[PDB]
């Protein structure tokens, strides 16, 4: 079977490729300051509280799941045709009871015509959110995802701020989420602005993204000249567990393709832009036996 | 020239002389400051106001404190002092807090540089008395480092806006003390009883927290 986004060994690869800088996860936030607090710690109890940041860095940087386009919802649950243009106005009628899941909610629609159907997603999740109101999250879409201003905040280098908003209005299934976030991505990998999802949890969004798409050349790139050799290692041999089939995954298999040569053989098969790729890490290995020795 | 000189008291001040009846002088407090930690205060009698100014003005710069500002902009801790009559009570405030002090503390913090600080002036007002205890105060804060190499400890910030993360302000010039230091369950401190009630919100002035132009 191939691997899901959600596998132990692929979290794992994501997490390492990720990066923990401890400054960029916990870097300051322009909110309501308050006068800090000082303690005098001994180089063990630095060294401990260091490691507790370090676990909560990791818990906050938990990779959202990527998760498969919602189909839409059409069910019609009873066609009383009697109540046809009795009402001019649809009736939503949204089960609130507090125990339930939002995902098994019973949200209904009794159309003007007498259709009582099954509420769309999009009339789902604004019902949600209008009687479970979320923080962070708005009835109405903001104007911020239509594409001139996507743009707009592309440009201020904003992306990370720009995929915090889509997780908080929309749904990890939903049309919307999806959308913004492979437009974001494709921005990012336009830009080669890779560099500022590391060390946040949409960089695993982003590899998986480039992996299912096949076009990872740009990213092996900023890992290579960034000198992250092991990430841009595990990021080729992701690309052959999510690509058996593929050539390069073949030719890793046949020869004992084990380090670098693995990236050679991406290079020179399954890569648009292999004979940079190859010049870059050419570059590379001429710094190291330049300063390595 | 990079010094900035401010007025806080004119006092007319009268004295029983046989020769003239009653004599009549003029007593000035002036505070000055670079606007970075050096700053000073001066008193100036002269039968003249401008002789005055132009004393206590030319003799507070030979008078300069160095306040030592955390941050460039505020306190490093709290400092309750009791000069006299007049308690002061300043709290070391994040930045962006502006200035919410007595006038002349205001005056005098921008003389020094301190751009974000509370402060609570009890008991007698007296302005002579509230600028020597407030400089005294300011004078004899304790920095950050010097705490570190006293104590031998990283001194290390939590900062709420920076969630979890430990940021080490200080650490010790020589020697690192590796006892892990006394985890005091209970600290023997002398609590202000304002505070505490502000804490619990039992505090209702109608005056505390009013909107007040920028300082």
């Amino acid at each position: 079977k191939k691997p899901t986004f959600m596998d132990e060994e692929v979290q794992s690869i994501l997490t390492k490729m990720t990066g923990l800088n401890l400054q960029k996860t916990f870097k300051p936030a322009i909110q309501e300051l308050k006068p800090p607090t000082y303690k005098l710690m001994t180089q063990a109890q630095l060294e401990e509280a260091t490691r507790q940041a370090v676990e909560a860095a990791k818990v906050r940087l938990k990779m959202p799941p990527v998760l498969e386009e919602r189909v839409p919802i059409n069910d019609v649950l009873a066609e009383d045709k009697i109540l046809e243009g009795t009402e001019t106005t649809k009736y939503v009628f949204t089960d609130i009871s507090y125990s339930i899941p939002h995902r098994e909610r019973f949200i209904v629609v009794r159309e003007p015509s007498g259709t009582l159907r099954k509420a769309s997603w999009e009339e789902r999740d604004r019902m949600i959110q209008v009687y479970f109101p979320k923080e962070g999250r708005k009835i109405l879409t903001p104007i911020i995802f239509k594409e001139e201003n996507l743009r707009t905040m592309y440009s201020q280098d904003r992306h990370v701020d720009v995929l915090n908003l889509c997780f908080a209005q929309f749904e990890p299934d939903s049309t919307e989420y999806i959308k913004v976030h492979h437009k974001t991505y494709e921005d990012i990998d336009k830009r080669g602005k890779y560099d500022l999802l590391r060390s946040t949890r949409y960089f695993g969004g982003m590899v998986w993204y480039f992996v299912n798409n096949k076009k990872i050349d740009g990213l092996l790139i900023d890992q290579i000249q960034r000198d992250l050799i092991d990430d841009a290692t595990n990021l080729v041999q992701l690309y052959h567990v999510l690509h058996p089939d593929g050539q390069s995954a073949q030719g890793a298999k046949d020869q004992a393709a084990e380090g670098i040569n693995l990236i050679k053989v991406f290079a020179k098969t399954e890569a648009q832009k292999g004979a940079y790729i190859e010049l870059t890490l050419q570059t590379y290995q001429e710094a190291l036996s330049r300063h390595s020795a | 020239e990079d010094f900035d000189t401010r007025i806080l008291e004119v006092r007319n001040v009268f004295t029983m002389t046989a020769k003239e009846g009653r004599k009549k002088s003029i007593r000035v407090l002036v505070a000055v400051g670079n606007g970075k930690g050096a700053a000073g205060f001066s008193i100036g009698k002269a039968t003249d106001r401008m002789d005055a100014f132009r004393k206590a003005k030319n003799r507070a710069v030979h008078h300069l404190h160095y306040i030592e500002r955390y941050e460039d902009h505020t306190i490093f801790h709290d400092i309750s002092l009791r000069f006299k009559r007049t308690h002061i009570k300043m709290k070391k405030q994040p930045k962006g807090y502006g200035l919410r002090c007595h006038r002349a503390i205001i005056t005098i913090c921008r003389l020094i540089g301190i751009k974000d600080m509370y402060a609570k002036v009890s008991g007698s007002i007296n302005m002579l008395s509230l600028t020597q205890g407030l400089f005294r105060g300011l004078s004899r804060q304790e920095t950050h480092q010097q705490l570190a190499d006293k104590k031998g400890l990283h001194v290390v910030e939590i900062r709420e806006e920076c969630g979890p993360l430990p940021i080490v302000v200080a650490s010790p010039r020589g020697p690192l003390r590796k006892d892990p230091e006394p985890e005091d369950e209970v600290p023997d401190v002398k609590l202000d009883w304002e505070d505490v009630k502000t804490a619990q919100g039992m505090k209702r002035s109608v005056w505390s927290n009013l909107k007040r132009a920028a300082t």
